[PDB]
């Protein structure tokens, strides 16, 4: 009743790796960080990109997280930010080999 | 257009946190607020003003709406609320780029401030009494904008 | 910079509302629930769908979260599970009116 | 020749039969770096890679599979799917293929066993050594107490001498 990972496109697999890892960086739980990095490693397994790309992507993530995205309310909007980082101009050249 | 004094007093009744505004309006508005689906009360407050001063939002507006316990309709999207003001009152009285308070000195009414920087809203809709706002205005030089930078301000004067 | 919410597709805007909300449901932090919820709100503003859809989708999220997603690590894979839920069969019909 | 010998293989495996963090310390280099950074979590294909690199059947530098290098400047395939494909590309037809595999089906034979199946969202299956009675780690054949949600559908075996 959930879709297999393999039924996503390669671009989507890479985007989801980025989104997941990003969620790992903003989590405070040890529990949630572990869940996040195991989740990301599934996506990595399904991808056809070399490991270097993923390393670079982590760098980009670390940089784009220091961006402030705000709204009409208190909040940090980090979860949104992760979704945006995953689909960012900076991340896009890493979806190719 | 609703009279200003009434608009202003009505606005005071919903000038609280979203959670509160939900408790107050109840119905499907309160259901969505309780659910955490609605987080921005700006268009809901403006809906409340309109409804409580004899200019209630028509059931068949081409804008996304939802009912309260009073069985009146409340628009939950700032984008819709904004378009609604032009759809319903027509041309505004004032349109100013880089909007400052000085641009609206000596005029009362409904103020819309559009700009960039907020991810969940293209702008703010509130009341303006000639020097101060119902809650925050978010005009240029205002200290509580944060990431928000106002690009244009538009005023529909209220009698 | 980061891409605007408006540069996404209505489908994607909906999927992201679901994913953001789902992260909210799985967090054990209160500021992460608050973040998730503000984020999700941002996707709801840009969506063209009726509120009722988001209500039904919340129901489907609650249901699908019970589902077990395993792997070679011992965790529950909730982060992965959220992305899967956003792209599930059960959520798709709610992308329209 | 073409394939490593069983006792060698079983020993090299003993050397990497530890936590993935340890595997990273041991191999170091880019393998290590990726393990420390959290990029690789499943060390199964790393270990099988190590076993092949330590028994004189090194993964070629130009092999059409995703690999990174260790301190030893040798090459480690990091994806289970690529590891499994590599076995068939590099060793030829297996000696045994079995649907719904359990231990009894592989009795009296020994070598590299592959178990494919569903339930693991990060792995199409498992690659390990089999000595005719037990595996060098866990077999994940039918009813293995460490399967979890993993249901094994096919087991395949290349005999090692």
């Amino acid at each position: 009743t959930l879709p297999d990972i393999s039924t996503f496109s390669q671009q989507q697999i890479f985007e989801n790796w980025v989104q997941n890892r990003c969620i790992g960086k903003i989590a405070d739980s040890k529990s949630l960080k572990e869940d996040a990095d195991a989740s990301a490693a599934a996506w990595l397994e399904a991808s056809n990109l070399p490991a270097e790309n993923f390393e670079k992507a982590d760098e980009v993530i670390v940089s784009l997280l220091k961006q402030k995205v705000g709204g009409t309310e208190p909040g940090h909007y980090q979860i949104l930010k992760c979704t945006l980082i995953a689909n960012s101009d900076a991340i896009r050249p890493l979806k190719s080999s | 257009r609703p009279s200003f004094n009434e608009a202003w007093l009505a606005f005071r009744k919903v000038n609280h946190s979203v959670a509160d505004v939900g408790s107050i309006i109840g119905g499907n508005v309160g259901k969505n607020i309780t659910g955490g689906y609605f987080q921005n009360a700006c268009p809901i407050r403006m809906s409340y003003v309109l409804n409580a001063t004899g200019f209630p939002i028509a059931r068949n507006s081409p804008y996304a709406k939802v009912s309260g316990a009073d069985n009146k309709f409340y628009i939950y999207r700032v984008n819709d609320m904004i378009d609604y003001l032009t759809h319903t009152m027509g041309k505004p009285d004032l349109i100013v780029n880089n909007p400052k308070q000085s641009d609206f000195i000596g005029k009362k009414g409904i103020i819309v401030v559009k700009g960039h920087g907020w991810s969940n809203a293209r702008g703010h809709v509130t009341l303006w009494n000639g020097s101060i706002c119902s809650d925050q205005c978010h005009l240029l030089n205002d200290p509580d904008n944060g990431p928000f930078v106002p690009e244009v301000g538009t005023l529909w004067i209220l009698p």
